[PDB]
RNA sequence: GGUUGCGGCCAUAUCUACCAGAAAGCACCGUUUCCCGUCCGAUCAACUGUAGUUAAGCUGGUAAGAGCCUGACCGAGUAGUGUAGUGGGUGACCAUACGCGAAACUCAGGUGCUGCAAUCU
RNA sequence: GAGAACAGAAAUCUCCAGUAGAACAAAAGGGUAAAAGCCCCCUUGAUUUUGAUUUUCAGUGUGAAUACAAACCAUGAAAGU
RNA sequence: AAGCUCGUAUCAGUUUUAUGAGGUAAAGCGAAUGAUUAGAGGUUCCGGGGUCGAAAUGACCUUGACCUAUUCUCAAACUUUAAAUAUGUAAGAAGUCCUUGUUACUUAAUUGAACGUGGACAUUUGAAUGAAGAGCUUUUAGUGGGCCAUUUUUGGUAAGC
């Protein structure tokens, strides 16, 4: 019974985890740039293994959140990508999902060498409206476990619009 | 090299166990506690006796491990390794320290030199469980184990079921009740308390009002 | 006082005395405290002297203001040097007398029996 | 060597009463102090700022001094066979307004009470209090109670 | 509530609660100390706060002090009071907010006696001031401004109450670097600008905005505006009115019987369901267990 | 009685799972010109009260629910303890006398009370 | 815990749970959750004057600390600190 | 030792009453933390084995560790609870209550704060027991190796240590 609880997409975050600073980052970073069209956000190194080759604090990765009509246009232009094609797996059991894509030129973004080609981990949250009670500052609360976002509820939405895919167990 | 076991069969100090502090004390002579038919079922084994110390004194984990295989051994040869279980309910976590002999008494705090037990008075130190027909036995094996204790033990049979705290009439009761519920070693009751249908889906013989 | 009794209990013997027991004491041994400056009382007008104001002029009237706990049994009693007595003639009828009266002894309360080993005292 | 620090040994006496840690309520920021009133000393192990002294944890004192944030309370402390005057400038937070004097003020007013009515009609005070008297005769019935006989019971074991 | 995440009992006995007002997101304590606690050598005097709160678009200006039993409000004025001054849209707006904190400012004062005295600054040209002492004279009202969980930002309608009430006449401790037209870099006001809040100027300019680039959005947006024929020129003159509707008559007066309280305590315990009794429930269990452990 | 703003005590108030909630109020909710803040008007700022919902918040109720609060000759006058003896015992330890006296356990009951102001079929 | 190209036990991104199981130079013990911890912004109160008070105590000194008075300042819308 | 000022005044190695403070004893551990015996039931795309396996994010046994409800046993430097004995303050005339002056402090405010003037209520004037009284000053001796017993208790196998 919902007239309201209809889901929603909260964000949609892009990340390239580029292994290590430099040329190469500011690089994926000027890719989210027009890729989003907001300035996107640089990640540093939490500690340090030495076996990827990172340092506490470097600057290693680049990130964008995009919300709204915006957020759905990416997400569409990578369905495409994928085929419109996912799996049991990729759907937190909280409602949200998310895929992964090299090749980031498929895109509609050209070539450009002087940059180079790029992966991205896609990472869209789901949410019914009124989910500012868990985020806003005054009397935070907790939604209802009915209203919040489901994995099969979510899936269920998923294939509904696009029609796209589950494919396995 | 092993100290004399009178010298230290009193509780002259204060619980001293292994610790963040203490850290450097040697294995436990004594390591197994449950012999026998342990994974047996309460109901295999009705009958219990005790042997319980009559003294505050501390028992050596050297005794311990000592008494308990001439037990365990005495009733094995007699009686079978699963005609009986016996459980050992003392746990030596006591460390004796010592001084070791161009100095003299000048700061003189020991290392530690073994563990013991601090058994009070009326304490139970074996508990044995079997069915009535081996009560001979066990109890020969428990007297034959009190020789290898420093101060008076005595043995005693328990009117309770095994080692479960219902005397036998209380238990059968609740058995042929309904709210008894085996387990590996153990046994669980039905409460009234709680969940009723996560009540119910356990015990589900019982509700009907009858055997 | 009950509880003063009880912190005392192993050093002395007390009890419930009789009449006969309070008049015995306060006719023979029986000092009133005049400037501290004990004195025999040993006629009417002493008591008459310090007791008057509160109404008791006699022996008999001390006697009966102690026995029946009076409104001025206080004053009547800090009245009264404390008994001196002598050991008992018949004897302590018990072969320790740090005990108490229970466990054969001579310490702690014995209710009656107060009188019998007073009036061996006194 | 040894410690004797200013809280040396405070551990248990400055812990939290546990299941009430956190920030303190408002009352005892809402009580008023006046000078010549007696309170009590607790210190409140989460405002280190002008706690007492252990020693004077426990201790009933009067106030002497009233300030912005703390109070000056005096306490009487025995230093070998004499006692002195010690002023503590205490917070506020570690401050208990005390109960010491509540029963004397109460029978105060109760007795002044009683004993205008005692003027009023003839007097008679009776307003002194007095210990515990012992008990006074009383007519035990059996009717419905009869007694219960009783006897020692024999040894068992139970275990 | 998934299984990997219960609680057990040992979890919930050793939790410790929060204070109620704090579960319930409402009250920053850390706030309510240093706000209420006042100098314990005056030892009556309460530190009175102007409390100052936003529902959803309806402004609550309270005037509290702190009691050990419990909060006592001076003075109460609802934004939604406002029709009887001459403002019939948007209680929310900035200039509603000030609106209501002069209102509660001439209030309290004639509530008090400082009505006459202390009239605070009547031809607002949107200056920054406070309200002065009177040479010898009882000095005014003072009072403790109370944003509550507030996010303080520069221009906010909190501080458009806080310029209400002072204007008014309550003497509130304020700084300026928060009122609108505040110019982050250089340290000057804009006069214009804050006097533009106070009675519209944003509000009347996005008016005339919309009126002609979309009439498709200020078709709704503003409809009421439209629907009692009133334009984005008009609108300093209704508030400008409404302040001196409000200095003239403080009064608050309330609302009529209209179905008095017993009624609405019938009507309303029709919805209000109470617990159970204990032989009720024992019955409402033991019917589940025959019906359930009976074998059907 | 409901509701809100501010509260006092800070679980009888918390936790888990469901279900119900008129009126009003809260709310979620629409918009980005302006003040303001963000990687993102999600948070924060502002505007509208218009366009939309009780779905959630919030309120109440249900559960041999967890937790929590209260009570009891429930255990227990037990454990421990102040005081006494030229008491027992090789000792370890122990019994007795005059007093004080727990915790666990068990069972029973309960699940917020209430201050100020405004507002409501 | 469940989720996202290379990516693996360990890189970065998201959500859910989370009474503190973290962090607060250091020893340990206290204490702390719209903080006392983490990110940020603005600062020099780690300042000036001479007294009282607490601990150690002889109620000497020193060390350390507390609460005021008189200044001049910092921060915050502010009460405040 | 000298005294001195006073004397039913105050005074107390004691009880009672009212009100506090404490973390030892005991207790607890199917409560936190830290130890510790035993099974039983769960769980992995996620430890190693290992039958079928071409493999499987594959089924299956295996042993492991983790989760659940139980189980035996413990703490000077562990603890929700929590004594006994010891310990703080109060039990009036320096009391209680009212009427309403001073000020530079404080209040929105003759608001409060502190100190005062006038007035009302006497020894049942505010528990017990005791008191060869209470309080005050100056100066100076010797001493500053200690040892023992019940109980608590540290080190040590112990000791007339
Ligand atoms: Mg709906
Ligand atoms: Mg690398
Ligand atoms: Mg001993
Ligand atoms: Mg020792
Ligand atoms: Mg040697
Ligand atoms: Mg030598
Ligand atoms: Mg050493
Ligand atoms: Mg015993
Ligand atoms: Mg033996
Ligand atoms: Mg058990
Ligand atoms: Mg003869
Ligand atoms: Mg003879
Ligand atoms: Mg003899
Ligand atoms: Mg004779
Ligand atoms: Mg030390
Ligand atoms: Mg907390
Ligand atoms: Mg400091
Ligand atoms: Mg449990
Ligand atoms: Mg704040
Ligand atoms: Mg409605
Ligand atoms: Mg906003
Ligand atoms: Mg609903
Ligand atoms: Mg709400
Ligand atoms: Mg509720
Ligand atoms: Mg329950
Ligand atoms: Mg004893
Ligand atoms: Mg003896
Ligand atoms: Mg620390
Ligand atoms: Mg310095
Ligand atoms: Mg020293
Ligand atoms: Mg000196
Ligand atoms: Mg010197
Ligand atoms: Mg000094
Ligand atoms: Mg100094
Ligand atoms: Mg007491
Ligand atoms: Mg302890
Ligand atoms: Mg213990
Ligand atoms: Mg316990
Ligand atoms: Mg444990
Ligand atoms: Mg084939
Ligand atoms: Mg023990
Ligand atoms: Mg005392
Ligand atoms: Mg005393
Ligand atoms: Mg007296
Ligand atoms: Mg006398
Ligand atoms: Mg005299
Ligand atoms: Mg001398
Ligand atoms: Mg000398
Ligand atoms: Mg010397
Ligand atoms: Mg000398
Ligand atoms: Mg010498
Ligand atoms: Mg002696
Ligand atoms: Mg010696």
């Amino acid at each position: 019974q919902n007239p309201m609880r209809d889901l929603k997409i909260e964000k949609l975050v892009l990340n390239i985890s580029v292994g290590e600073s430099g040329d190469r980052l500011t690089r994926a970073s000027k890719v989210l740039e027009q890729l989003s069209g907001q300035t996107p956000v640089q990640s540093k190194a939490r500690y340090t293994v030495r076996t990827f080759g990172i340092r506490r604090n470097e600057k290693i990765a680049v990130h964008v959140t995009v919300r709204g009509p915006k957020a759905e246009e990416i997400l569409e232009r990578g369905l495409k990508v994928k085929e419109y094609q996912l799996r049991d797996r990729n759907f937190s059991a909280t409602g949200n999902f998310g895929f992964g894509i090299d090749e980031h030129i498929d895109l509609g973004i050209k070539y450009d060498p002087s940059i180079g080609i790029f992966g991205m981990d896609f990472y869209v949250v789901m949410n019914r409206p009124g989910a500012r009670v868990t985020r806003r500052k005054r009397c935070k609360g907790t939604v209802g476990n009915s209203h919040k976002t489901t994995k099969e509820d979510t899936v269920s939405w998923f294939k509904q619009k696009y029609d796209a895919d589950v494919l396995d167990k | 090299a092993r100290r004399p076991a009178r010298c230290y069969r009193y509780q002259k100090n204060k619980p001293y166990p292994k610790s963040r502090y203490n850290r450097a004390v040697p294995d436990s002579k004594i390591r197994i506690y449950d012999l026998g038919k342990k994974k047996a079922t309460v109901d295999e084994f009705p009958l219990c006796v005790h042997l319980v110390s009559n003294e505050l004194e501390q028992l050596s984990s050297e005794a311990l491990e000592a008494a308990r295989i001439c037990a365990n051994k005495y009733m094995t040869t007699v009686s079978g390794r699963d005609a009986f279980h016996l459980r050992v309910r003392v746990h030596p976590f006591h460390v004796l320290r010592i001084n070791k002999m161009q100095q003299g008494m000048r700061g003189a705090w020991g290392k530690p030199h073994g563990l013991a037990a601090r058994v009070d008075i009326g304490q139970i130190i074996f508990s044995v469980r079997t069915k009535d027909s081996n009560k001979d036995v066990v109890v020969e094996g428990l007297r034959r184990a009190r020789y290898k204790f420093p101060g008076q033990q005595k043995i005693i049979l328990s009117k309770k079921w095994g080692f479960t705290n219902l005397d036998r009439p209380e238990y059968l009761k609740k058995r042929e009740a309904g709210e008894v519920k085996d387990d590996g070693a153990f046994v669980k009751f039905l409460s009234k308390k709680g969940s009723l249908e996560n009540n119910i889906r356990e015990f589900p013989e019982y509700f009907a009002a009858q055997a | 006082t009950l509880e003063l009794l009880k912190l005392i209990e192993p050093y002395v013997a007390y009890g419930y005395p009789s009449y006969s027991t309070i008049r015995q004491l306060v006719y023979k041994r029986g000092f009133g405290k005049i400037n501290k400056q004990r004195v025999p009382l040993s006629d009417n007008a002493i008591i008459e002297a310090n007791l008057g104001k509160y109404g008791i002029l006699s022996i008999d009237d001390l006697i009966h203001e102690i026995i029946t706990v009076g409104p001025h049994f206080k004053q009547a009693n800090n009245f009264l040097w404390p008994f001196k007595l002598s050991n008992p003639s018949g004897g302590w009828g018990v072969p320790r007398k740090f005990k108490h009266f229970i466990q054969g002894g001579s310490f702690g309360n014995r209710e009656e029996f107060i009188n019998k080993l007073v009036k061996s005292m006194n | 060597g040894k410690s004797h620090g200013y809280r040396s040994r405070t551990r248990y006496m400055f812990q939290r009463d546990f299941r009430k840690h956190g920030a303190v309520h408002l009352s005892t920021y809402l009580k008023v102090y006046k000078v010549g009133d007696i309170v009590d000393i607790k210190a409140n192990g989460s405002i280190q700022k002008g706690m007492p002294h252990k020693f004077y944890q426990g201790k009933t004192g009067v106030v002497y001094n009233v300030t912005k944030s703390s109070v000056g309370v005096i306490i009487n402390k025995m230093v070998g066979n004499r006692y002195l005057e010690k002023r503590l400038n205490l917070r506020v937070e570690h401050i208990k307004h005390s109960k010491c004097r509540q029963e004397f003020l109460e029978r105060v007013k109760a007795n002044a009470a009683k004993r205008a009515e005692a003027k009023a009609q003839g007097v008679a005070v009776q307003l002194k209090r007095q210990p515990a008297q012992p008990r006074e005769s009383r007519i035990v019935s059996t009717e419905g109670n009869v007694p219960q006989t009783l006897a020692p019971v024999p040894y068992e074991t139970f275990i | 509530a998934f299984q990997k995440d219960a609680k057990s009992s040992a979890y919930s006995s050793r939790f410790q609660t929060p204070f109620r007002r704090r579960r319930e997101g409402k009250t920053d304590y850390y706030q309510r100390k240093r706000l209420v606690t006042q100098h314990k050598a005056k030892y009556n005097t309460p530190k009175y706060r102007l409390v100052v709160r936003f529902t959803n678009k309806d402004i609550i200006c309270q005037i509290i002090s702190s009691t050990i039993t419990g909060d006592v409000v001076l003075a109460a004025a609802y934004s939604h009071e406002l029709p009887r001054y001459g403002i019939t849209h948007g209680l929310t707006n900035w200039a509603a907010a000030y609106a209501t904190g002069l209102l509660i400012a001439r209030r309290t004062l004639q509530k008090l006696g400082l009505d006459e005295t202390y009239k605070g600054v009547e031809e607002v040209e949107g200056e920054y001031e406070l309200t002065e002492a009177v040479e010898d004279g009882p000095r005014p009202f003072k009072v403790f401004l109370d944003i509550g969980l507030q996010r303080t930002t520069t221009g906010a309608r909190v501080f458009g109450a806080l310029k209400g009430a002072s204007d008014g006449g309550l003497y509130v401790p304020h700084s300026e670097n928060r009122f609108p037209g505040w110019d982050f870099e250089t340290e000057e006001i804009d006069p214009e600008l804050l006097r533009s809040y106070i009675f519209g100027g944003h509000v009347s300019q996005y008016m005339e905005e919309l009126a002609d680039d979309d009439e498709e959005r200020f078709s709704e947006l503003f409809k009421g505006y439209l629907a009692d024929d009133i334009d984005a020129d008009s609108l300093e003159d209704i508030y400008t009115s409404a302040h001196e509707a409000i200095r003239a008559d403080p009064a608050f007066k309330p609302t009529e019987k209209k179905f008095t309280k017993e009624q609405y305590a019938a009507e309303s315990k029709k919805y209000r369901q109470t617990k159970l009794s204990k032989e009720e429930r024992a019955a409402r269990v033991a019917a589940k267990i025959a019906a359930l452990a009976g074998q059907q």
